[PDB]
């Protein structure tokens, strides 16, 4: 039995709740709306026999991007994911801003930054390759929120990467 | 000019201690200074700055003299003067710190009328004056708060103050704490604005522990005394989404036990109010989460009690899986074991265990064996044996044992621990209660062994059985259980019939 | 260090013990039993540590004399207020007090403060 907390960050109106409802409540696409406040979801994964892991997904509201991101959101947080809409370079710049803020406001018992996943929602991989190699993130994966084509494999890879540490 | 120079000098700091260590009685100087109106305001009312350090008895003498002088001068000159009224009120705040002086300040309810008038007229749209007066309101709360009309007036004033200045932490803490205490007082329209203020307090002050604790305490106490608006909270439009805010506050400030207690009590009252919120918090993953929080906070009994109350009100009326059982029951067992003397913690843990305990068969057998290996029987027997009062824990313990007995391995450990003597003693001390008698009479036949009636000795058994059956002769269930128990006993030894 | 001491004021009735205590420290029909008070004396100089004299104003009427020696102890200072308007019999009247003071506290300061001198003559004083 183990507990982990994953913080989902990104821009606004980019389906931040879409990925977490597809991953936990098994709902894809649907109407896209704005997130009033921080919301929570529970995921249960049977990664190994007699070893059950629980995941708490926190999908932080991106409306307060200019606001000072409180360290209490990231306090005791174990893992993170960055999700950006692939139809705007402004979303890419926002994801850069979130990654920089996280690198400025995160700590670990070992001191190394928590694993990060660059998720391209609502699917130009060559353009993203430069930042994939430059930012030093754990991995990069594209997916579509409406189709849920690659969310499961990406999250499984992220959980395995976390359990490697 | 002397007062002005003294006031600007005392802003430097590290000199007020030197001034108080003088010999010319600067206190008496300021008292003798005051009908100038410009004076006293000129004095800068640094009496409050001095009242920061004045020693309580010296402060009480200061209280008689200052109440007289300040009340008269302040009322006139300051009814016309924001600074004078503010300074007099904050000096009264510094003066009212000792617990003995509150009755002095309420000798003729002059302080209450003064603060009410100041809130009404002195500061219609002023922040610092309202903050000081509201701090007075919070400080002036005790067992002597049965001032009905004054209570209504001050409640209206503080509520108006919250809706007119919700962006500062000076008001929200004191206002919401006094608001909770006074709503507990008076409740023996308003609710919409009250929860609006509470929701704004939770949302706009997420980083301040005290504001969140006070606001969720106010929400809890209001919902406790007002159950009609349980449907007025929710994610649907027209309802304040306070449940997520309470959870978020609890999680950000898990290091603080006070916010945990207040938030857990608040959402426990909310869950008891309406059952629709249950199975939604479970979907949010809070049960094992609050279990982890109690694991972090184990040195205190209040945090464990509040968490057990949350579990009791969260898992009521629902059925979980074996994984949830294996993840929940050991934590509650550890919490009960570490806290063996606290009556509320034991009662809440027993209630939670009772409400939660009752391919697939093998897994459940494994869960039962793990629970048995966690020394559940010893803990529950110790809890219900050491604490012979508070019959509720007795009912919970008998129910838990009744659920325990039909486990695969229950009989041997139950007999070794000596549960039978505990059951017999419980029946002896509670002759008149019905549920205890029914549960005990059903249980006795279940845990009876040949050792308990060895060599024909079983007189307390017969005495208790006959007494229980005779006292409740018309209750069909009690008689049925008693006669089944008697037949079970006779199946072992026939000599018992003689007894 | 502990700056605390008991001060005892004794004498016959009408001597002026209560009035003397009021004058020094700052409806006196009688002082029934013993009046216990605390005298906070912080000398104006900060060098002198603040004393708290435990004042025990004793009765003057003879009905209370039986229980007085139980509360007379060492580690205390004694006053001996004697009226001057009465004449010279006050000296005789204070002998029982001095006897009990000596019996209970052999080594303790004794101060004899003749009061009500505003009416007394110098021959009586001598
Ligand atoms: N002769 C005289 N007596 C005074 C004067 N002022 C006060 N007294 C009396 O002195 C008494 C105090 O003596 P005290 O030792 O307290 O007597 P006790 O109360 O009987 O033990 C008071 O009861 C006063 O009535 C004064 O100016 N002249």
């Amino acid at each position: 039995d183990h507990l982990f907390k994953v913080l989902v960050v990104g821009d606004a109106a980019v389906g931040k709740t879409s990925l977490v409802q597809r991953y936990s409540q098994d709902s894809f696409s649907k109407h896209y709306k704005s997130t009033v406040g921080v919301d929570f979801a529970l995921k249960v994964l049977q990664w190994s026999d007699y070893e059950i892991v629980r995941l708490q997904l926190w999908d932080i509201a991106g409306l307060e991007r200019f606001a000072a991101m409180t360290r209490l959101y990231y306090r005791d947080a174990s893992a993170c994911v960055i999700m950006f809409d692939v139809t705007n370079a402004t979303t890419f710049s926002n994801s850069q801003r979130w990654k920089q803020d996280l690198d400025s406001k995160l700590t670990l018992p070992n001191g190394e930054p928590v694993p990060c996943l660059l998720l391209a929602n609502k699917c130009s991989r060559d353009q993203i390759d430069r930042f994939s190699k430059e930012n030093g993130f754990t991995g990069w994966t594209e997916t579509s929120v409406k189709e849920n084509k690659n969310i499961n494999e990406a999250m499984r890879v992220l959980i395995e990467k976390m359990m490697r540490n | 000019i002397g007062l002005k120079t003294l006031d600007l000098l005392l802003t430097s700091g590290k000199i007020t201690l030197l001034i108080l260590d003088e010999e010319s009685d600067i206190f008496m100087l300021i008292f003798d200074a005051m009908a100038n109106d410009e004076v006293q305001k000129l004095g800068c009312k640094a009496l409050h700055v001095l009242f920061e350090r004045v020693s309580e008895e010296q402060l009480t003498e200061f209280v008689e003299n200052k109440d007289y002088m300040i009340l008269l001068s302040a009322l006139t000159n300051f009814k016309d003067e924001e600074e004078i009224v503010l300074h007099v009120l904050h000096c009264l705040h510094s003066l009212a710190i000792p617990c003995n002086n509150v009755e002095v300040l309420m000798s003729g309810n002059v302080r209450c009328y003064n603060i009410v008038v100041e809130a009404m007229k002195a500061f219609p749209m002023s922040e610092r004056i309202q903050e000081v007066s509201c701090c007075l309101l919070h400080r002036l709360t005790l067992g002597n708060f049965f001032n009905i009309l004054v209570l209504n007036e001050v409640h209206e004033f503080v509520v108006k103050a919250v809706q007119q200045y919700p962006e500062n932490a000076a008001l929200q803490i004191s206002a919401l704490s006094c608001l909770a205490l006074l709503t507990e007082t008076i409740f023996l329209e308003d609710k919409l604005f009250w929860l609006e203020a509470c929701y704004k307090a939770l949302t706009w002050h997420r980083k301040n522990k005290h504001v969140q604790e006070a606001a969720c305490w106010a929400l809890n106490n209001l919902l406790m005394y007002q159950n009609s608006l349980h449907e007025k909270i929710g994610d649907e439009d027209g309802h304040f989404p306070a449940h997520r805010e309470v959870m978020l506050s609890m999680l950000m400030h898990s290091s603080s036990k006070e916010v945990f207690q207040a938030s857990a009590n608040a959402l426990s009252t909310l869950l008891e109010q309406n059952v629709n919120f249950r199975k939604i918090l479970l979907s949010k993953g809070i049960h094992l989460n609050v279990l982890e929080l109690m694991q972090k906070h184990i040195h205190s009994p209040e945090v464990a009690e509040s968490g057990c109350k949350m579990l009791n009100h969260l898992f009521e009326g629902s059925n979980t899986s074996l994984d949830i059982m294996a993840a929940v029951v050991p934590k509650i067992l550890t919490v009960m074991k570490r806290h063996e003397t606290s009556l509320p913690v034991q009662l809440e843990a027993l209630r939670a265990i009772l409400h939660f305990i009752v391919e697939f068969h093998h897994k459940l057998n494994m869960v039962k064996k793990q629970c048995f290996k966690n020394d559940i029987h010893k803990l529950v027997l110790a809890a219900l044996n050491r604490f012979i009062g508070n019959p509720g824990i007795q009912k919970c313990g008998l129910k838990v044992i009744s659920s325990i007995v039909h486990f695969p391995d229950a009989l041997e450990m139950l007999s070794l621990e000596g549960a039978m003597d505990s059951v017999l003693h419980t029946l002896q001390m509670y002759p008149d209660d019905q549920e205890i008698q029914c549960l005990g009479l059903s249980l006795i036949g279940y845990l009876i062994t040949k050792k308990n009636v060895f060599i024909g000795t079983g007189h307390l058994l017969a005495k208790i059985l006959v007494s229980s059956l005779y006292r409740f002769k018309d209750v069909a269930e009690i008689q049925t259980k008693g006669f089944q128990t008697i037949l079970a006993i006779l199946k072992l030894s026939a000599s018992f019939s003689k007894l | 260090p502990y700056n605390r001491m008991k001060l005892m004021i004794v004498g016959n009735t009408g001597s002026g013990k209560t009035t003397l205590l009021q004058q020094l420290m700052k409806m006196q029909s009688a002082t029934v039993g013993i009046d216990v008070k605390d005298w906070p004396i912080q000398i104006r100089d900060k060098r002198k540590r603040d004393l708290v004299l435990n004042v025990w104003d004793f009765a003057g009427r003879e009905e209370f004399y039986s229980t007085h020696p139980h509360f007379m102890t060492q580690r205390a200072l004694y006053l001996a207020v004697y009226d001057l308007s009465k004449g010279q019999a006050e000296v005789d009247a204070m002998k029982p007090w001095l006897f009990n003071i000596k019996a209970r506290a052999s080594s303790s300061p004794v101060i004899l403060v003749g009061t009500h001198l505003d009416v007394s003559d110098e021959k009586q004083r001598k």
